[PDB]
RNA sequence: ACUGAACUCCUCACACCCAAUUGGACCAAUCUAUCACCCUAUAGAAGAACUAAUGUUAGUAUAAGUAACAUGAAAACAUUCU
């Protein structure tokens, strides 16, 4: 047999595990709140040619945005929910070409992965996160593993890399899917298009304009569509666009550290072309 | 179009014996309780539910003796009594159908 | 089914009309069902004169001698399984009731010295002779199985049989051959038996209950 | 086909020509009928030629069975308990003779195929080849790329 | 020696069985209805002190063989493998019940003795270990204990996380070796011939031959491991799914010698808890 | 037809010696002419060949196949005939050694022939514990039968 | 393509898919226990809660007397939904059925379910209980339980 | 210089690689004559030999457990409803 969590528990301790179990993953997600009053990694300053760390953000739909000049903008919100570091890996042990950091979201319920990824979470001291993506990083830009990201890692007028797995469609045939509809080859060619199952695969829309970040409910409003359902995860990262490889002066290079608590960040920072609400409507002499 | 050659058995073993095509051994099934006789786990026992399943077939029957034809749903609701038991105080005001053998050890 | 009512309605219900043939030939039955007289164990020289009136030539002092030799000889019958020699050792009555149940398992029976002398202690009686003889043996057994291994009793050990056994004889051919063996009400209990049972309860429907 | 039969090594039986040679055949079985046509040249090879052959190998025992048979047969017997049994069927007394000198001559092992033409059971004197003959030694064992 | 401890203790436990299948009557055959709630009113016609409530279980089904852990033999709750002694009525108790308490005890007091089959074995050989005996902790109280007394090499030894970690794989390599638990219930004579180089099991035995009409003592062996019950055992160790040997406190009150107690808590193939939920369970069982 | 099957039971062994082990049982029952096909019968009956009889009956109540309530009467009827008739003492100690389905003699309806199939269930039940399954081999069986392959081999076409 | 799509495709059509389960919930209305295929078991469970909430509207109210009159295709069942299922559930706001599974039909091994109406006079289901608080685990937990409650 | 054939040599054996065609030596099984008598012999005979005719009949495969096929609903199986 295979059991369940809940098999053999009586009524009275079926809601005591939910306030027990719940009550130390709300602990264990508020004793990571101070990075920096704990001891972190030695923290450098941006060099040209280095890359940071990306998130993972839930797409919570799509709003439209006005700029001053009068255009729409169709924006998706990206709210951060419970991103953290889970591992580093430098770039001898990665035997790849660049060091990297393992990052997940989305805190998860324990009583529902595999005894590995618990012994691995129990050790670093953490609720289990949904997805763990890893970020290809320079070693400048190392944060130690267990601390949280915030939204403020990005900040507007940043053009941003957005990845997810695209909505599936499940098998379409060749007119949804490719959008169409020899002798002496006697065959058919690898890579022909044919019927198949279409989406539900990772794809990236590159160099998207950050908008405007809500710092209190941790939100990025990102330009235009990001793949992927409602309440999907997607992994966010600087954008590799060479038209953009140079912007990091101003980008806070570690991480965003509201522990470090200087000049504090205020409700919802804005591209200086955004029309705020609570602006007087725009008039355009 | 047709088959160009006849597939043979060591072909088709290979296809029809594979473990895609074999049942699976499953196990959610256990042994009920109450009457011993093995159920499976997310399903009511077989047995039990043909308990009452029997239950509620005499009981809909003296229901149907009761009513007398259709169209006599009552404005009230019921109570089913077996043999020696008076109607409680909380009863009063409900139908009462009367049964012919003993209070079962299940039905409360 | 499991009568002959049971085919006989059927047979009414269905219309299968069976009709009572009238035929010559009749089954010419050697045997009878039972006993005649219930020996119950703790003057029938009229029995005497009617068996000696057709055959003539029979001592009583002899017979509990032939009746060591009627009974030993065909338990020796089931130690070779020698059906052949049984039909003219036993009668009909009695060989379906000590060959059947041993079918397909070996027996070894044998014959030890007897403790008492063997005495014959009834005789009754177209016509059947039934003489009840006691025996008071020593005997050995052990019934194995299909594969061969031990399901009662200990093969060397000596056990003390009573024995209240019927023979019969038709009275033109026939013989004395044992017809039954009265076990008396008051007999201890068999030798138990190497292996343990279960015996069910009432296989109870879901409509019924246990009380 | 050699695939399809099976094969074995060249052998003796119990190192037949190291002390002494050792007739393998023990028992031949001659049966013989006596009115019939097809063991004609067995009863002219039984006058003429049995007692010839049986005194110039008395380490043979041969029976002469000469039973009502319809075909007449000769069983070979040898010391490591084979039985050759073959047909002596319409054969004349030279092919006969021919016959059982070939089962006198041979042995009990079995006419499958034999893989190698020979059976050393010391093949090697100087010693078998190792990757290690003929190739010289460093100083103190070295190998390539040792430093010390 | 250890060795020859182990070897003329199972040799006067094979006396006494040698002895107690010797008085048999030869198969007498002695009948227990089946008073249980399912399955009613089946008797079982069996051997009298050969036939134990694992071969009526065996006539039963798997199922009941599998599940079934306790009997209530006339309302006394009775191993699996002790063998039945006269006509009787069986129940047969397993740990999903309606209310299982000697299961529950039956559970505890078979991995305390487990625990014991550990300890003893676990020490090289210079360092004298000495059980003195199982407390019958309630299930409630979260952990079961067993006090031992240690050598005085070891007066100021307290184990690390890997000495409790190579105790708890010392405990699932006997797990996974499946052993039964034999019983003999013997008189107090020979109970005291096995345990006779051990002062404290010596008088424990003595404690509980007081406690009963006869001189009547039960003895539980696992493989090659003798130790005194309060009552009934687990079937088999291949019960014990989950196992840990938790801490070791030393107790207070020593003058004489450290009463050192073993904690430890496990969970049966049946009552799995989840990974979060057994390190709650190891938490608690370490006070 | 053949009927080899149903004689199969009626073999007698002579009797044992009492420095010899105990022979387990063996009881070779069948259903004849079951109309269901032979290869739907390959899955059920392939489903439960080494499994005790309790957990091939359990793992057969809850199938939704046809052939599932046949073959638990013929489990059931051979756990009968198991205990009285072949001195199995414990109902729970079978296991299924054979379980087969051959084919049964068919009939054809003329449409256009179409067949009714019919088949057969053969079961072997054997006294005892159902032996312990074949486990996967580990590395160290792979690298012993390697280096067995290893030490066998032998300069080829040569003295 | 169907993310999103909540109704089961039943019957032969939209209409009939709605009168098949009107047929369902008529059935469930008047014996208060129904064994029937599982789809369409929870596919009218949707619709006979729901049917309640319009049963607690009033009788006087006119919307729900238009529900009714829909819904319950014998008439006299009107009088039973709202003097008789409306007043047992006048107290809780939801979970008015309960739905268990039944073995498989032996005709079409189907997926059977039975809901029934909750308190009801019938013969109560084999419910599947949880399992007892005096088991191992139980107590265990009990007694961590306990512990956590000695903190403070 | 070496490799390299069914050529040639070497040890033993030799009647033992063509179409259509044509000459010859043997022969399975059967029946008859006379033997024989766990399956044969000498003859005489003949419906006298099948890896192939989109051959014929029968069996059983493959495609394939495939294409196809079937029962409005609840229930007290009375009944009611769509
Ligand atoms: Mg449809
Ligand atoms: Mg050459
Ligand atoms: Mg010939
Ligand atoms: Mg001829
Ligand atoms: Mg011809
Ligand atoms: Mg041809
Ligand atoms: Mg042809
Ligand atoms: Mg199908
Ligand atoms: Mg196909
Ligand atoms: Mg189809
Ligand atoms: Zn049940």
């Amino acid at each position: 047999s295979g059991t369940w969590w809940d098999e053999h528990l009586s009524e009275e301790n079926v809601p005591f595990i939910k306030q027990l179990v719940s009550d130390e993953d709300k602990a264990q997600l508020a004793s990571k709140l101070c990075p920096l009053k704990d001891e972190p990694w030695p923290i450098h300053p941006w060099e040209p040619g280095s890359f940071r760390v990306g998130l993972i953000a839930l797409k919570l739909g799509m709003m439209p945005l006005w700029t001053k000049d009068g255009q729409k903008h169709v924006v998706t919100l990206l709210q951060v929910q419970d991103c953290h570091v889970l591992k580093y890996t430098s770039k001898e042990n990665c035997n790849g070409k660049m060091a990297t950091l393992s990052v997940g979201g989305k805190t998860v319920s324990r009583f529902r992965k595999a005894t590995s990824i618990l012994e691995f979470y129990r050790e670093l001291g953490l609720p289990p996160k949904q997805t763990v993506k890893i970020f290809n990083i320079t070693d400048n830009a190392a944060i130690k593993p267990g601390t949280p990201l915030y939204a403020a890692h990005f900040r507007p007028g940043q053009y941003v890399d957005v990845t997810a797995k695209t909505i599936g469609k499940g098998f379409q045939g060749v007119m949804k899917r490719w959008g169409f509809k020899t002798g002496d080859i006697g065959r058919v060619w690898p890579g022909t298009k044919m019927p198949g199952k279409m989406g539900n695969i990772y794809r990236t829309e590159y160099g998207l304009k950050v908008w405007r970040i809500n710092t209190k409910h941790n939100i990025i409003y990102v330009n235009g569509s990001v793949p992927g359902h409602k309440n999907c995860l997607v992994k966010v990262k600087d954008s590799k666009l060479p038209a953009y490889k140079d912007l990091g002066k101003n980008l806070p290079f570690p991480t965003y550290f509201p522990d470090g608590d200087e000049e504090e960040l205020p409700e919802d920072l804005y591209d200086e072309n955004v029309c705020q609400p609570g602006a007087p409507s725009i008039t355009f002499a | 179009a047709a088959p160009k050659n006849r597939r043979t058995i060591e072909v088709n073993r290979c296809r029809r014996r594979n473990p895609q095509k074999l049942i699976k051994v499953k196990n959610n099934i256990d042994v009920c309780p109450e009457c011993g006789h093995l159920k499976q786990k997310h399903v009511l026992c077989a047995y039990c539910y043909e308990k009452v399943c029997k239950e509620t077939a005499e009981i809909r029957r003296q229901i149907g003796k009761q009513e007398g034809g259709p169209f006599k749903a009552p404005t009230i609701e019921t109570v089913v009594l077996y043999t020696g038991e008076t109607p409680s105080e909380q009863d009063q005001g409900k139908r009462i159908i009367e049964r012919d053998r003993k209070r079962p050890s299940w039905f409360t | 089914f499991k009568t002959e009512k049971e085919f006989m309605q059927h047979a009414r219900k269905a219309g299968l009309v069976i009709p009572p043939e009238k035929s010559d030939r009749s089954i010419h039955l050697a045997c009878t069902a039972g006993i005649f007289d219930a020996y119950v164990p703790p003057a029938s020289q009229v029995s005497i004169r009617r068996i000696k009136d057709y055959d003539a030539n029979f001592k009583i002092k002899d017979f509990p001698e032939k009746a060591k030799d009627i009974f030993i000889e065909a338990h020796l019958c089931l130690n070779n399984s020698d059906h052949d020699r049984l039909h003219t050792l036993v009668t009909e009555h009695c060989f379906p009731d000590m060959t059947w149940d041993i079918k397909y398992k070996t027996v070894r029976w044998s014959f030890v010295e007897s403790l008492e002398p063997s005495h014959v202690v009834q005789v009754r009686c177209n016509v059947y002779g039934q003489i009840t003889v006691r025996m008071h043996t020593r005997q050995t057994l052990a019934i194995y199985d299909r594969f061969g291994r031990l399901m009662y009793g200990q093969e060397d050990v000596p056990k003390d049989v009573l024995e209240y056994v019927v023979f019969e004889k038709q009275l033109p051919y026939g013989s004395w051959r044992m017809h039954t063996k009265i076990v008396p009400p008051w007999a201890p209990p068999k030798q138990p038996i190497l292996k343990t049972v279960m015996i069910p309860g009432p296989q109870l429907k879901p409509e019924e209950e246990y009380e | 086909t050699a695939r399809g039969t099976p094969s074995r090594f060249l052998a003796s039986v119990l190192h037949n020509g190291l002390g002494r040679y050792v007739q393998q055949l023990q028992r031949l079985s001659f049966s013989v009928s006596r009115d019939g046509a097809s063991s004609r040249g067995a009863r002219e090879f039984v006058e003429r030629e049995v007692i010839d052959f049986a005194r110039r190998n008395p380490g043979v025992v041969i029976y002469v069975n000469s039973r009502p048979c319809c075909v007449p047969r000769v069983v070979a017997e040898y010391l490591n308990g084979a039985v050759r049994e073959e047909s002596i069927h319409c054969k004349s007394v030279e092919e006969i003779s021919t016959l059982v000198q070939k089962l006198a001559d041979q042995s009990g092992l079995d006419v499958i195929r034999i893989r190698k033409p020979f059976h050393t059971d010391n093949p090697s004197i100087q010693g078998q080849w190792h990757p290690f003959t003929n190739k010289p030694t460093t100083f103190r064992g070295l190998r390539p790329r040792e430093v010390q | 020696s250890p060795t020859e401890l182990t070897e003329m203790r199972n040799d006067l436990f094979n006396k006494e069985k040698a002895r107690q299948l010797s008085l048999t009557p030869r198969t007498e055959k002695i009948e227990v209805k089946h008073v249980g709630k399912t399955d009613p009113g089946t008797v079982f016609v069996m051997n009298k002190n050969i036939s134990t409530p694992y071969s009526c279980a065996m006539h039963l089904s798997e199922w009941y063989c599998r599940k079934s852990i306790l009997a209530l033999v006339d309302g006394q709750p009775w191993d699996m493998y002790k063998p039945l002694t006269k006509s009787c009525e069986i129940k047969f108790l397993t740990f999903k019940d309606c209310d299982p308490g000697e299961v529950n005890k039956a559970y505890w007091r078979s991995c305390a003795m487990m625990m014991g089959c550990v300890i003893e074995r676990a020490f090289k050989d210079e360092y004298m270990v000495n059980l003195v005996r199982a407390p019958e902790v309630p299930v409630i109280s979260g952990a079961f204990c067993y006090d031992v007394v240690l050598d005085s090499k070891l007066d100021e030894w307290m184990p690390t996380k890997e000495n409790l970690r190579s105790f708890t794989k010392d405990a699932h390599a006997l797990i996974y070796k499946d052993l039964p638990f034999e019983t003999l219930e013997v008189e107090a004579k020979v109970a005291l011939e096995i345990f006779q180089h051990s002062k404290y099991k010596v008088d424990f035995i003595e404690e509980k031959a007081s406690q009963n009409p006869e001189r009547i003592v039960k003895l539980h062996r696992i493989g090659d491991f003798i130790d005194v019950s309060e009552g009934p055992l687990i079937p088999r160790t291949s019960i014990c799914f989950q196992y840990e040997v938790s801490a070791v406190h030393n107790l207070q009150p020593t003058q004489p010698s450290l009463i050192r107690r073993f904690q430890g808590v496990s969970l049966p193939v049946h009552l799995r808890a989840h990974f979060t939920i057994w390190d709650k369970l190891l938490e608690r069982s370490r006070k | 037809i053949s009927r080899k099957w149903e004689k199969k039971n009626k073999i007698v062994y002579p009797p044992q010696l009492p420095g010899e082990p105990r022979r387990p049982a063996e009881i070779y029952h069948c259903r004849r002419q079951i109309k269901y096909s032979k290869d739907k019968m390959w899955y059920l009956a392939k489903l439960i060949r080494g499994m005790s009889i309790d957990q091939a009956l359990a793992q057969l109540e809850f199938n939704d196949k046809k052939g599932a309530k046949i073959i638990k009467e013929v489990l059931l009827e051979a756990q009968d005939m198991a205990v009285r008739d072949h001195n199995v003492e414990f109902r729970s100690n079978l296991y299924i050694a054979e379980s087969t389905s051959g084919r049964g003699q068919c009939l054809k309806r003329i449409r256009g022939i179409m067949e009714k199939v019919y088949c057969h269930y053969f079961v072997k039940l054997v006294e005892g514990p159902p032996p312990p399954p074949e486990p996967p081999k580990t590395a160290v069986a792979h690298a012993k039968e390697y280096i067995q392959q290893l030490r066998s081999r032998t300069i080829v076409h040569t003295l | 393509i169907s993310h999103g799509r909540v109704f089961r495709r039943m019957g032969l059509g939209p209409e009939s898919r709605i009168h098949l389960l009107r047929n369902l919930l008529t059935g469930l209305v008047r014996h208060e226990r129904i064994e029937a295929p599982w789809a369409r078991v929870d596919e009218m469970r949707g619709y006979a809660e729901k049917l309640i909430d319009y049963g607690k509207l009033g009788d006087t109210n006119e919307r729900a007397m238009r529900m009714a009159d829909f819904w319950l295709t014998e008439k006299d069942l009107i009088p039973k939904l709202f003097q008789v299922l409306a007043p047992r559930y006048k107290d809780q706001t939801g979970g008015y059925t309960r739905m268990l599974q039944i073995p498989n039909r032996s005709l079409d091994r189907a997926k059977m379910a039975v809901i029934e109406y909750k308190g009801n006079c019938l013969p109560p289901l084999p419910l599947p209980r949880r399992d007892s608080h005096l088991t191992l685990l139980n107590q265990l937990l009990q007694g961590l339980r306990q512990d956590l409650r000695q903190s403070q």
